[PDB]
């Protein structure tokens, strides 16, 4: 051949079963609102209701997460301190 | 020399009462002499014309900035007004400098002009006013004010930062490096706007970390220390995560390809460099692109993929195209080429078959749209003589039935050529700024949100704005209060449960969970 390829630098991004089809905590979905929200609109006065990203690649509602943390305190899929280092797809 | 004049009739009016006179005999001739003399010369002395304050300071003359400090510190309101026509100076200077009429500034040279300036005034201030606190004041208030005019200055400093980070080939030794180190944390000390200078910093820490290694190795570290003493404990601990992850990547990355080796069964695994990285830590590119493989990576990932799914069962290694390098061995000597992971399936696809045109690798590539433009441009369009892919129908703009070929290219002096046409002039086109300004827009909602919902479960309730002023002063050193912003989010979270904050009930707040 002409060109051959010897050295290549692909970076591989990895998620965990964070379940894209049910909220590990609300069970509908990774996106389409959640439990206490339904109604895409639902009177929705801006605020948010994006996907949460946590320091263990975990995705939920940020409604979720946001009101489990009063209920506990550890990703409830591992024992990790949870952390919010994304918001949104 | 009007100010050496009448220092010298001070010097001699003193000398002559206390040799000629009684004992005491200065309190009222000095203070009805100051009076007379300096509290009539301050106010036009300084600012009319003819080399006053002004022009004295623009061309950098020391002696008479001493000797003006020293003389007008003995009258009140003299160093008042010396600050105030020195503060309407450097306003005037930050405007010639900070001007955004015209496009074709170079980010780099703005920031080491704008740290020039910094470190000259600083000069003149040591050497001249002896450290006085009054005009360090000022001067820290009116860089506040002057910095802030535009929302593309902390992008400025991050690339200026990333700039002098990237490479220290200008002050090879490590004490020039430490200073100006030093100044630009000094600058940056009087910036609002800290939001978007982590999240342009994060991604030059991505662009550097994920392109060819080896940068700096220590200095990194540096810079990491300078902005955790800085910033505070933030989002430098966060950026030590990534580096930790980094870390693991490399780690894991040695390990498996010597796995590989004792299975001796790596195929398309040659001479390999896989890096993994979290989601959350680097965003997504765009929007995760796809396209045709070549066939020996193809598998090198694909086993990849099942070492992941399988030692650390659960990792989904979704594939991706815009980042990395790559290496191309071609063929008189044996000349490897780069490609930055975007050229590779064209270039695949020319060695399949060549003669094609953008029909060709528009149609059994399944390339997204924009992104392969450029890659395309990258290759043929506005390339200097080193054209590793050549057209026939030579033309600025990209047509569609246009063959592509290859030439030679001698010029190469080395085995190891680089097509770098990625990362060039600093452009900051306006999509790109858009979606930053709306990512960071986000970033600010977040951030408000959860210093509410962290800070009030724990505090008192407002009535109609006595906590929004906790939350903005909470907030003051982040960002901009946005009050329109915060008062139109925070009657929002009354829709559900979890301190709804009754509007018509502005009474009582539930302290519940
Ligand atoms: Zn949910
Ligand atoms: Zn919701
Ligand atoms: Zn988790």
């Amino acid at each position: 051949k002409r060109f051959e390829v010897k050295k290549w630098n692909a970076v591989a991004l990895w998620a965990w079963d964070i379940v894209v089809d049910n909220c590990a905590i609300c069970r509908n979905h990774i996106m389409d609102l959640c439990i206490e929200c339904q109604a895409n609109q639902a009177s929705a006065t801006s605020e948010e209701c994006t996907v949460a990203w946590g320091v263990c690649n975990h995705a939920f509602h940020f409604h979720c997460i946001s009101r489990w943390l009063k209920t506990r305190q550890v990703c409830p899929l591992d024992n990790r301190e949870w952390e919010f280092q994304k918001y949104g797809h | 020399v009007y100010i050496k004049k009448v220092e010298a009739r001070i010097n001699e009016e003193i000398e002559r009462v206390m040799h000629c006179l009684d004992k005491s005999t200065e309190e009222p001739i000095v203070k009805v002499v100051e009076r007379e003399l300096i509290s009539k010369h301050m106010k036009t002395i300084v600012e009319m014309e003819n080399s006053g304050l002004v022009h004295m300071l623009k061309n950098g003359k020391t002696e008479d900035l001493g000797c003006m400090y020293k003389l007008f510190s003995r009258v009140p309101n003299g160093l008042k007004t010396m600050c105030e026509c020195m503060s309407s100076y450097l306003r005037e200077q930050g405007k010639a400098l900070v001007s955004e009429e015209g496009e074709g500034k170079n980010p780099v040279d703005y920031i080491q002009g704008l740290l020039d300036l910094k470190s000259r005034f600083d000069r003149f201030l040591l050497e001249s006013f002896n450290n006085d606190r009054l005009f360090k004041q000022t001067i820290a208030g009116d860089f506040e004010y002057f910095l802030n005019l535009n929302s593309r200055s902390p992008e400025y400093l991050s690339l200026f930062i990333d700039d002098k980070l990237k490479k220290g080939v200008k002050g090879l030794t490590e004490q020039e490096v430490e200073t100006i180190l030093d100044k630009a944390m000094v600058l940056f000390r009087f910036m609002q706007e800290k939001d978007v200078f982590e999240r342009y910093y994060k991604q030059h820490l991505a662009r550097r970390l994920l392109t060819n290694k080896s940068v700096s190795d220590d200095s990194e570290k540096n810079m990491i220390s300078k902005l955790k003493t800085e910033c505070g404990c933030q989002f430098t601990s966060k950026l030590e995560g990534m580096f930790r992850d980094m870390s693991i990547s490399n780690t894991t990355m040695d390990e498996f390809r010597q796995h590989l080796q004792a299975t001796g069964v790596s195929l398309g695994g040659v001479d390999l460099t896989v890096r993994v990285l979290t989601t959350g830590y680097w965003p997504t590119q765009s929007a995760t692109p796809k396209c045709n493989i070549p066939p020996a990576p193809r598998h090198a990932f694909e086993i990849f993929r099942r070492f992941y799914l399988a030692k650390h069962s659960g990792r989904q290694l979704t594939l991706q195209h815009h980042m990395g390098s790559a290496d191309l061995n071609a063929t008189t000597r044996k000349h490897i080429l780069q490609v930055s992971t975007f050229q590779m399936t064209i270039l695949m696809l020319f060695n399949n078959r060549e003669k094609y045109t953008f029909e060709e690798i528009q149609q059994e590539t399944d390339i997204p749209e924009r992104e392969l433009v450029r890659a395309l441009q990258s290759l043929a369009c506005g390339k200097p003589t080193q054209r590793v892919l050549t057209k026939e129908p030579k033309s600025k703009e990209i047509e569609n039935g246009h063959i592509f070929t290859v030439n030679d290219q001698f010029t190469s002096k080395l085995h190891r050529v680089k097509i770098q046409t990625v990362a060039a002039k600093q452009g900051e086109s306006d999509p790109e700024r858009k979606e930053t300004r709306q990512k960071v827009d986000d970033d600010r909602k977040h951030e408000i949100e959860a210093a509410i919902v962290r800070i009030m479960k724990s505090r008192k309730k407002m009535q109609h704005n006595v906590l929004v002023a906790e939350v903005t002063q909470q907030l003051k050193a982040r960002f901009l209060p946005s009050p329109v912003v915060i008062k139109k989010r925070i009657e929002g979270l009354i829709e559900r449960e979890y301190l709804a904050r009754t509007p018509e009930d502005r009474k009582v707040y539930t302290y519940v969970a």
